[PDB]
């Protein structure tokens, strides 16, 4: 188990520009293994970024993950009204995977 | 040092200690190439280069062999065959000052991509237009360097990372830089397999009255076999004799 | 950079006889009260070594070109340490890795750091007249550092640098070898009481350092310090000193080691028939009698190739010079 | 590519249930299947993974002894068995693919099923 | 080197309302690299408008430049009795930062 | 923020003078210093710039060889040296800021010193 703490707990107040979302872990993420999940309301999550900065398909490059050590970044160039869904952090270190609490929960 | 003025120090003619860097693990980034970070740096080198320069967190991956970016092509280029360690760590308390610290510069633009381990301290005004610069700051002519501007309250991606690039050459025969060493306690009056300076043998070790010269490690008597050996850790000379054997 | 070599008289090179010197430990092995025969690059007994005398007394400052074939024996007879260093390399023009040995007034610097050295075989010590203090004031090292593979600087110390008057009192002996990518420098110090000679007797040159360079070396140089009793194309004073240069050849030597472990005496296996008799009997004392020593054979002067017979004539010309093609 | 799962289970407390996540062709071949408990109004909890090809299922400490993962190599369908409905067991059970290969090293959930919600009733 | 010619040489006759202080250059100012100044009598000039229309710290929003190409305007909403200082132009388009002659010299 | 300079130089013709514009803390760090000759009753004549950090000074064609720019990294003070007092050299020498860096792309004069007037006398 890895205790992840998403710092911006509530960013669903329809913001603008870039809303950096954070995640921190008790022991540094090994081999920059983390993921971000869309978790659209009423639906199941979709992979936004894998590793630290590698880009997944079906998602534009307006999300530019920027993490190392305590991998902590999801950066949307322009906040989208549809894309206000809560984003989850899943570590891929050897200890059993524990998602984060979430960062855009109304 | 700043990235453009990448400072190089030569680690020469000394036993190197990499275990202390491994056990401390105070370096968020610990990527070693050619030599693995998983206890493989305890090796001998003819030349160890240490280079220090302070970069922003977001582009500390760029300075890896065969990678491209602004810092990679204009400030510090790593050879594609790098067999060293790129070690990085946060220096937000030390290297960020209230209102920003502008002591660290970087070459945003340059005429050409930088060659491996090549420096440029030139302040010549970069050309971007038909009009000659003439050494003035204006349109299509911009100062090649810019200030990072690390701030105390900022993202770690926008916070300083001190990087101490270690360039190893991996030659074990020549070896000025002695590697880190294990320690095995002396054991006497027992038939033991001893490995002294790579020499493997079987026999007992006993107190030796022989006086070796300072430059001599092991001694050979008549018929060219090892008789006495001086261990290097505590400069003690011990007589090697075979343990008891015979027919039945 | 280059140097101020001016008003130096040209005199033919001098050769002097080296008497039972140039002997070093072949390996790091301790041997006590035993005769050991070993084949290695050695300086022959009663050999010929090139003698350079850069003595103020013109002044015959000695800084010539000297090749590096297989190893160099360098003995320095001095009273004020005029000698400073040496430069090993192949091209001298910054296009190939070289070596640099410099012992300045405070440290010892041995660096494989390519520099500009057309000759760079001079050093400058300024002797002040208002106060008595000899300090190195001029150092010619490089116009531009093209490349660098190695650097080593010793701990700082103090040196005399004053020029005493009288006979020579110090002898520094060096052997430089380069085999299997290893550069070995062997050194020794010995007090002496002569005016001009190479001292006799026996002295074993113990190892000092092993440079890990692994570059090709087919030339070498000699750096010396001048006292004024950077200066460019100007008058100087050489200062009393001498140094002998000899080349090492692959020879078999029989060495006597005493109970102390140091080398006591050595003989050659190719100098004279008595020494080869000692080599083949593995003893420094031989008894009366006749011993089969070696084999004598004459080396064929040249190789005749008379095996082809009278040559026939393939009529290629009939084809090439034909009227109609 | 498509992982249609079960709908909704009218399971009275203490009554067992089995899920039916359906893998598309070639899903089981090179990809493991992960199940994640999403308790209504909470975060995603990783229950475990089932490696279909070699029939390997490993669980977290929390769910050990309370959950069973099974998959059918023929018909390419993923199943999860709940031992009994404890009061806190009500959650929308998801299913997702993982690149468990050593060379690939992705180990990430790429695509997800719609979800299976268990409750005291409907 | 680019020269500059301020057209209204003398507007220090205590005027009012909008002004049309101009500057013109032999070769067009590139990228709006122009700077207006405020040389109060007996004192050093103070920056007024940088770029083309940008606002300076402290300067009233009333001062503005509606220029492009040969940047030529310093619109002021109302000539203040105190604000009759000679206004200076400058070009920094890769030239020795030449200045104009002035426009409100008594 | 404050660039207090020298006052007035009683320099007889042909006698050299050095100016003393004083930079406040952090001025030299990210900003170059510019000098503009203002002969009494004319326009502003840009003399040149001092880049303090890298010690780079470039002058216009007119003033080349007649004026020397120096700046002291310690004590944060800007200096201008006049080779000799030519008859037309009498002017109030100013000192001013500049965002010389590319990202700032300012190159305009933010704040100015009071001025240093040289003349045949007082
Ligand atoms: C002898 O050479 C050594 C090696 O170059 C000199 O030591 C360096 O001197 C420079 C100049 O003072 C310093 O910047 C370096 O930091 C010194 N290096 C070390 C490791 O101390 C030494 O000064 C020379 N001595 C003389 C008398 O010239
Ligand atoms: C000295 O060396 C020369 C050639 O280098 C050789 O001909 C001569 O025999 C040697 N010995 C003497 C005594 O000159
Ligand atoms: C004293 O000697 C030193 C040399 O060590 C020299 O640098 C110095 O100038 C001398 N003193 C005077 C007053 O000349
Ligand atoms: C270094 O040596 C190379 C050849 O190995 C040569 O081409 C070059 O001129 C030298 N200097 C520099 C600065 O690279
Ligand atoms: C040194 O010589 C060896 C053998 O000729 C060769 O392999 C090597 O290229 C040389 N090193 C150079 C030219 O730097
Ligand atoms: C070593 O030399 C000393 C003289 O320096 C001598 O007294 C001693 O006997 C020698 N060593 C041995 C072991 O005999």
């Amino acid at each position: 188990e890895i205790v992840l703490t998403q710092s911006p707990g509530t960013l669903s107040l329809s913001p603008g520009e870039r809303a950096t979302l954070s995640c921190r872990a008790s022991q540094s993420v090994s081999g920059s293994y983390l993921a971000w999940y869309q978790q659209k309301p009423g639906q199941a999550p979709s992979l936004l970024i894998y590793g630290a900065s590698s880009r997944a398909t079906g998602i534009p490059d307006r999300f530019s993950g920027s993490g190392s050590g305590t991998d902590f970044t999801l950066t949307i160039s322009r906040l989208e009204p549809e894309d206000f869904a809560v984003y989850y952090c899943q570590q891929y270190v050897n200890s059993p995977r524990t998602f984060g609490q979430g960062t855009k929960l109304e | 040092a700043s990235v453009y003025a990448w400072n190089r120090k030569r680690i020469s003619n000394c036993v190197a200690d990499y275990s202390v860097l491994y056990n401390s693990a105070s370096f968020s980034t610990f990527k070693c190439y050619g030599v693995s970070p998983t206890k493989l740096n305890d090796l001998c080198f003819t030349n160890v280069y240490a280079d220090s320069f302070v970069i922003r967190g977001d582009e500390v991956r760029q300075i890896a062999p065969g990678q491209t970016g602004k810092i990679a092509d204009y400030n510090y280029k790593l050879p594609d065959d790098f067999t060293g360690c790129v070690i990085a760590w946060n220096s937000n308390n030390l290297d960020s000052k209230v209102g920003g610290n502008y002591n660290y510069l970087y070459r945003l633009f340059r005429k050409s991509n930088l060659k491996p381990f090549e420096r440029d301290i030139s302040t010549e005004i970069y050309q971007a237009g038909s009009t000659p610069c003439n050494g003035v700051e204006g349109f299509n002519c911009y100062f090649p360097l810019q200030s990072y501007g690390f701030q105390p309250t900022n993202g770690v991606g926008y916070q300083p990372y001190r990087v101490v690039v270690l360039s190893f050459e991996l030659l074990h025969a020549p070896a000025t830089v002695c590697g880190p060493k294990k320690s095995t306690n002396l054991v006497k009056n027992k038939c033991v397999n001893f490995n002294f300076n790579g020499l493997t043998g079987t026999g007992v070790l006993t107190e030796s009255n022989k006086k070796f010269l300072p430059f001599q490690q092991f001694g050979r008597d008549i018929a060219d076999t090892t008789d006495a050996v001086r261990d290097p850790q505590t400069l003690e000379i011990l007589d090697i004799t075979p343990c008891s054997f015979g027919g039945v | 950079q280059c140097v101020n070599l001016t008003t130096r008289t040209q005199l033919p090179p001098a050769y002097t006889n080296s008497f039972t010197r140039g002997v070093y430990y072949p390996d790091k092995v301790f041997r006590s009260s035993v005769l050991h025969s070993t084949q290695d690059l050695f300086l022959p007994f009663f050999s010929n070594v090139t003698w350079f005398h850069a003595i103020h007394v013109t002044k015959r400052f000695d800084n010539p070109v000297l090749p590096f074939n297989d190893g160099v024996y360098f003995a320095s007879t001095e009273k004020s340490n005029i000698i400073r260093g040496w430069i090993f390399g192949t091209t001298l023009d910054s296009k190939t890795q070289s070596l640099l040995i410099v012992n300045n007034a405070t440290n010892v610097v041995i660096k494989v750091c390519e520099f500009q050295f057309c000759n760079d075989p001079f050093l400058g010590v300024y002797y002040h007249k208002n106060n008595k203090s000899w300090m190195e004031s001029e150092f010619r090292v490089y116009s531009s550092a093209n490349n660098c593979t190695f650097e080593y600087v010793s701990q700082p110390f103090l040196m005399d640098l004053e020029g005493k008057q009288g006979n020579f009192k110090n002898l520094r002996e060096f052997v430089f070898k380069n085999i299997d990518g290893y550069f070995k420098i062997y050194s020794k110090h010995t007090p002496i009481n002569l005016v001009r000679d190479l001292p006799q007797g026996f002295s074993a040159l113990e190892p000092l350092v092993d440079l890990p360079i692994g570059i090709n070396i087919t030339r070498f140089q000699t750096l010396l310090a001048l006292h004024r009793s950077g200066d460019s194309s100007s008058g100087w004073t050489a200062g009393a000193a001498a140094y002998y240069v000899g080349y090492l050849q692959p020879r078999t030597f029989l060495l006597k080691y005493n109970e102390n472990g140091t080398i006591t005496d050595a003989v050659d296996c190719a100098l004279d028939p008595l020494s080869e008799t000692k080599c083949t009997l593995k003893s420094f004392t031989v008894e009366k009698g006749i011993y089969q020593t070696s084999n004598f054979r004459v080396q064929p002067t040249e190789s005749i190739v008379r095996f082809p017979n009278i040559a026939n004539l393939c009529p290629f010309g009939e084809v090439f010079n034909a009227t109609r093609f | 590519v498509q992982l249609v799962q079960s709908g909704a289970e009218v399971k009275k407390p203490g009554s067992s249930v089995k899920v039916s996540c359906k893998a598309s062709g070639g899903t089981f071949n090179t990809y493991a299947i992960n199940w994640v408990r999403q308790a209504p109004g909470q975060g995603l909890e990783w229950m475990g993974r089932i490696i279909p090809m070699f029939g390997i299922a490993n669980y977290a400490q929390k769910f050990q002894g309370t959950v069973t993962f099974t998959a059918d190599k023929s018909t390419s369908t993923a199943y999860m068995e709940l031992s009994s409905l404890r009061y806190e067991d009500t959650a929308v059970y998801y299913c997702a693919r993982s690149a468990y290969y050593s060379e690939s090293s992705g180990y990430y959930l790429d695509y997800w099923g719609q979800g299976t919600l268990v409750t005291v009733s409907s």
